[PDB]
């Protein structure tokens, strides 16, 4: 698709056939093939950021002007459980373990699209690596095509944004929307210059 | 451990103010507003200052008034050995790699010893930087990061 | 003028490497006296 | 008591003769006995010994007697001085 | 995939042998004949080890406490006939004729004969495992559980009493 920049040109391995195709590989990492079909999950992966960087900045917003009385995001540890939170971490790691190795198998053969316990029903039909159909797309949106490089460019952003965050945070010690409107009370002398 | 904080130290407290006396004693033969003067006096702030920053980050200090560092890998004093230790692999990988990766892109044609006593080829193309990122050599490592020439 | 380049570029090189990169470890040094650990 | 030392060195010749006689023998035949060069006894001769090796009984050697007991005194003194 | 010896004819055969451990074949047949035995003592035991709790006897290692302070309630006796008796039984089992008779002696062993049928027969033996290698599983949750010193049940006890109760651990 388009360049990072004009001159230098885009590597060989950056074809454009993936989605979010840039020729942005100075260092090299991405040069074996199998390194890209490792680094492309990876990046769709932590690129879905997105879930988050909005789960940590949405709320914050939304205890705007006392709608709701949520903790924020950096002061939730404790106690946002019924069931304290050395409970939830065993839950969440048992379980989370069994899915990612199930999404594991995937990346190396495709694959575990089948339902398992169940005794007389349907499996996932799909292919392509990075993005499973099936409930996963109830509503059977169009795998297409652009928007698979619309997913890629917003987690990218996501992730930006999330390095904003956890940086910001710490200096400006507090809220990443507090510091979002400190800013605002008229910035031009309200810039990380201060900090 | 039978140490205990240089904060609560006697002998660590005494051995700051032994150290000052001395630079003091040395100021009196010069008369302030001179050179050797200041030399002398920024000197025993730099001395407060690194007394009364050992004691603010920790530091057990032994009975003979001397921090003493502990790598144990006690979370408590991670700063003292780990901390710095991760920082040192990593500047020390980055070199490892960046050396090796321009010995292997020099192999092909031309003269290769050429390039060794001369490098007018400078981060070849642009090397260094690969350092930056360097760990991703574990990826390398499942490829061909060794040679199977000798031995597995 | 390709002379001059190559000429800076053998052991003295290695000088040059040094030079900088002792400049920049005293110049920490300066603003980091008496470091024996790293607190942050 | 006397009577210990019995018992247990009494259990262990019935195992041996018994219970664990062939094993051991099995364990043997596959295993000895010296190698050079090969076969030992070819030089430093010495060199079996097959008399007292040789038992008119349905099997058990006198050596068997010998080795079997000494272990099961052993373990009577171990009880019996482990008790005090 | 499927490690190549693990055909899946084999009773509970499920193409587990990650370290490659059953690879050379005369002790593949070795290991077979291992699992059972360990799954065969460990069945019987767990039972051992919570019906008494439910009756209630503060668990099996209090159970165990007796020996360290009729008939022959002593823990001398007690170790003779467990020794010299376990000894009789054992070091005869050997035979190693037909794979520790097929690895399953039957003959007096199935005074009921589920052995004559056919496929039950290898229908009682995957059954057999899968039961066998859950009680292992258990056996070792137990130990682990037990590592504190407590009860076996009343460690069902206490979770039942609670969700809240978190192991957290190294974790
Ligand atoms: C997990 C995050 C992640 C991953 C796995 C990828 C992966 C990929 N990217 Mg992507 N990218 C990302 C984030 C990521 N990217 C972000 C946040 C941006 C915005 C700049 C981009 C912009 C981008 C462009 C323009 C292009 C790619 C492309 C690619 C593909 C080839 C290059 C490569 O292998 O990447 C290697 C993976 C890594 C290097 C991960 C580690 C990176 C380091 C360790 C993180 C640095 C942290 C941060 C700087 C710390 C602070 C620094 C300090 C100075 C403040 C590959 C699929 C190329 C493509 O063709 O897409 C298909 C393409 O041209 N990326
Ligand atoms: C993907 C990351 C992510 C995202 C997107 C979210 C998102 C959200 N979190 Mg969450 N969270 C996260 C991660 C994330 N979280 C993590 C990692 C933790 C640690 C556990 C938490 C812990 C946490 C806690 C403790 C809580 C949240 C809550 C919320 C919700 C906040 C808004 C709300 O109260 O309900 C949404 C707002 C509405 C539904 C408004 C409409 C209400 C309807 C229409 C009722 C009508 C009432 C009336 C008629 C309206 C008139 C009112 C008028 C007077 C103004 C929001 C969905 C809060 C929550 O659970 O929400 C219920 C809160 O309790 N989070
Ligand atoms: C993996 C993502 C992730 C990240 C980035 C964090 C980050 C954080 N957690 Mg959290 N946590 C996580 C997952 C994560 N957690 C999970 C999966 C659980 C189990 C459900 C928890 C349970 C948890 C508890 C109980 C607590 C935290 C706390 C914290 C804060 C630690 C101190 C700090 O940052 O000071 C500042 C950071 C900089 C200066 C940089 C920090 C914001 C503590 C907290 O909430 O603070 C009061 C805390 O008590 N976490
Ligand atoms: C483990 C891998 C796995 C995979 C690939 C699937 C895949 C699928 N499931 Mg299943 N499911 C799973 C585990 C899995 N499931 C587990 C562990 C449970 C509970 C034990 C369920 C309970 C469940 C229900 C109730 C339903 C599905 C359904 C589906 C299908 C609907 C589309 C979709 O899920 O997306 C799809 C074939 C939908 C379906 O069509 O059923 C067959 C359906 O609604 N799943
Ligand atoms: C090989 C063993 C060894 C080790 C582990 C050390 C370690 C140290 N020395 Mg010693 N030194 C040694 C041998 C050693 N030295 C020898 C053989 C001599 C005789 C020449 C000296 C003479 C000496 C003097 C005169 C001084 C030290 C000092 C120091 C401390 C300075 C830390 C620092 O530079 O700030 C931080 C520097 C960095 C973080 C640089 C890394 C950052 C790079 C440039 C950029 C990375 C970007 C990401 C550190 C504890 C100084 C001190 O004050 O002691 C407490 C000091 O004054 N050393
Ligand atoms: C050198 C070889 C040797 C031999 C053949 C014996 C033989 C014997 N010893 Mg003796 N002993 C020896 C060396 C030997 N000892 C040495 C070196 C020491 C100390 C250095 C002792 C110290 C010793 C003590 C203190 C006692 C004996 C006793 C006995 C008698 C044991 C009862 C018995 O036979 O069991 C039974 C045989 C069976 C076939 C029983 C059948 C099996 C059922 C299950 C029982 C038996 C005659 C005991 C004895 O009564 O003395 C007269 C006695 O208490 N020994
Ligand atoms: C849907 C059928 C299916 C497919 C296509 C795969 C495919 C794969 N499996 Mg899986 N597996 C399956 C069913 C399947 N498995 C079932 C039913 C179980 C329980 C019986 C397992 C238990 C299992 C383990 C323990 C592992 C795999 C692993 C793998 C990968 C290594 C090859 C292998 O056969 O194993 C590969 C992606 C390995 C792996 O590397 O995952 C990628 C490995 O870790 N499988
Ligand atoms: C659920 C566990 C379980 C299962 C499914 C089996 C199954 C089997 N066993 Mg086994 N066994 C077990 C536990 C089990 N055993 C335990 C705990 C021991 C130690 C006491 C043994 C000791 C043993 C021996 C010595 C032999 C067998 C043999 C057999 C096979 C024929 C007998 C039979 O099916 O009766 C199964 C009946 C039940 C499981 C009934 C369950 C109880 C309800 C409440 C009634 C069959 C595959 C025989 C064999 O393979 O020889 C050819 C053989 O001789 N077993
Ligand atoms: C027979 C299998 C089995 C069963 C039924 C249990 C049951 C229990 N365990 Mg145990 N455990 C097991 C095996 C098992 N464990 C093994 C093999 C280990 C060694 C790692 C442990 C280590 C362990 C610890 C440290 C603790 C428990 C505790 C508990 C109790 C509830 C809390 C808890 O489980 O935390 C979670 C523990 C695990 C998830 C360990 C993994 C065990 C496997 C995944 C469960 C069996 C697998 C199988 C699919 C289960 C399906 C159900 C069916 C078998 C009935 C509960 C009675 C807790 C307790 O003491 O509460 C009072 C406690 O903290 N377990
Ligand atoms: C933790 C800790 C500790 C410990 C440690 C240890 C004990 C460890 C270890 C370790 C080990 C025991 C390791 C090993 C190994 C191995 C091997 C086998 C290797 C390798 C390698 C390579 C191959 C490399 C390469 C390269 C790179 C990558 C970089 C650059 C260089 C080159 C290029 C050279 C103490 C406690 C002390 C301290 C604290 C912390
Ligand atoms: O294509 P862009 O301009 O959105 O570039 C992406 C940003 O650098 C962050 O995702």
């Amino acid at each position: 698709k388009g360049e990072w920049l004009p001159g230098l040109a885009s590597p060989g391995y950056l074809t454009g056939s993936l989605p979010g195709d840039n020729g942005f590989d100075p260092l090299g990492l991405a040069e074996d093939p199998e390194n890209l079909r490792w680094f492309v999950q990876a990046e769709l992966v932590n690129g879905r950021a997105m879930l988050g960087v909005a789960g940590m900045l949405l709320p914050e917003v939304f205890t705007s002007i006392g709608i709701i009385n949520v903790p924020k995001w950096y002061d939730a540890g404790k106690e946002e459980y019924f069931a304290s939170s050395s409970t939830l971490f065993v839950i969440e790691f048992i379980l989370f373990h069994y899915v990612e190795i199930r999404r594991w198998q995937d990346i190396k053969n495709p694959g575990s699209v089948n339902q398992d316990p169940i005794f007389k029903q349907y499996s996932l039909p799909a292919g392509e690596v990075g993005y499973p159909g099936g409930i996963f797309n109830p509503l059977n949106f169009a795998p297409t095509l652009e928007a698979k490089e619309k997913e890629i460019a917003n987690g990218r952003l996501a992730m930006l944004a999330f390095l904003g965050f956890i940086i910001q945070h710490n200096v400006t010690g507090k809220g990443p929307f507090d510091n979002l409107l400190q800013h605002i009370s008229d910035p031009w002398h309200n810039t990380i210059v201060q900090t | 451990s039978g140490l205990t904080p240089c904060k609560e130290s006697k002998q660590f407290a005494k051995r700051e103010k032994q150290s000052i006396k001395k630079l003091e004693s040395s100021l009196k033969i010069y008369a302030a507003d001179s050179a050797p003067a200041l030399a002398i006096n920024a000197t025993i702030e730099k001395t407060k200052r690194r007394f009364d920053n050992y004691a603010k980050q920790g530091l057990l200090c032994g009975a003979d008034g001397l921090p003493h560092l502990i790598v144990s890998g006690d979370q408590r004093h991670w700063g003292e050995f780990i901390t710095p230790g991760i920082l040192f692999l990593y500047i020390a990988g980055w070199i490892g790699w960046v050396g090796r990766s321009y010995l292997i892109a020099i192999r092909d044609e031309k003269k290769p010893t050429q390039k060794e006593i001369i490098i007018d080829v400078p981060l070849a193309s642009r090397l260094v930087f690969r350092g930056f990122s360097w760990p991703i050599a574990a990826y390398r490592e499942l490829l061909n990061g060794e040679l199977v020439a000798k031995d597995v | 003028r390709d002379l001059k380049t190559y000429l800076s570029v053998a052991p003295v090189a290695s000088t040059l490497w040094f030079a900088a990169l002792a400049g920049l470890l005293i110049e920490i040094n300066r603003l980091f006296p008496d470091a024996l650990t790293f607190p942050f | 008591p006397s009577l210990v030392i019995s018992l247990s060195t009494g259990l262990s010749l019935f195992l041996g003769r018994f219970v664990f006689f062939n094993f051991q023998r099995e364990n043997v035949a596959k295993q000895v006995p010296e190698q050079n060069g090969k076969g030992t006894h070819f030089d430093a001769g010495d060199e079996r010994a097959k008399e007292y090796a040789g038992l008119l009984k349905s099997a058990a050697a006198i050596v068997d007697v010998l080795a079997w007991g000494s272990i099961g005194h052993i373990v009577a003194y171990y009880l019996a001085l482990t008790t005090s | 995939p499927r490690p190549s010896y693990l055909d899946g004819s084999a009773p509970g055969d499920f193409g587990f042998d990650p370290l490659r451990l059953g690879e050379v074949p005369e002790n593949l047949e070795r290991f077979k004949e291992s699992e059972l035995i360990h799954c065969r003592w460990a069945m019987l035991a767990v039972p051992g080890i919570l019906v008494p709790e439910a009756l209630g006897l503060g668990n099996w290692v209090k159970a165990q406490e007796w020996a360290a302070l009729v008939p022959w309630g002593t823990l001398p006796t007690i170790l003779v006939i467990e020794f010299l008796s376990i000894a009789f039984v054992e070091h005869q089992r050997s035979m190693e004729k037909d794979p520790e008779k097929k690895k399953y002696p039957g003959g007096a062993f199935d005074p009921l004969g589920y052995s004559k049928d056919p496929k039950k027969f290898h229908e009682y033996k995957i059954k057999e495992v899968k039961n066998g290698r859950l009680a292992l599983l258990a056996f070792v949750g137990i130990c682990v559980q037990q590592s504190a010193y407590p009860g076996t049940g009343p460690l069902e006890n206490l979770a039942t009493h609670l969700a809240d109760p978190w192991h957290n651990n190294i974790g």
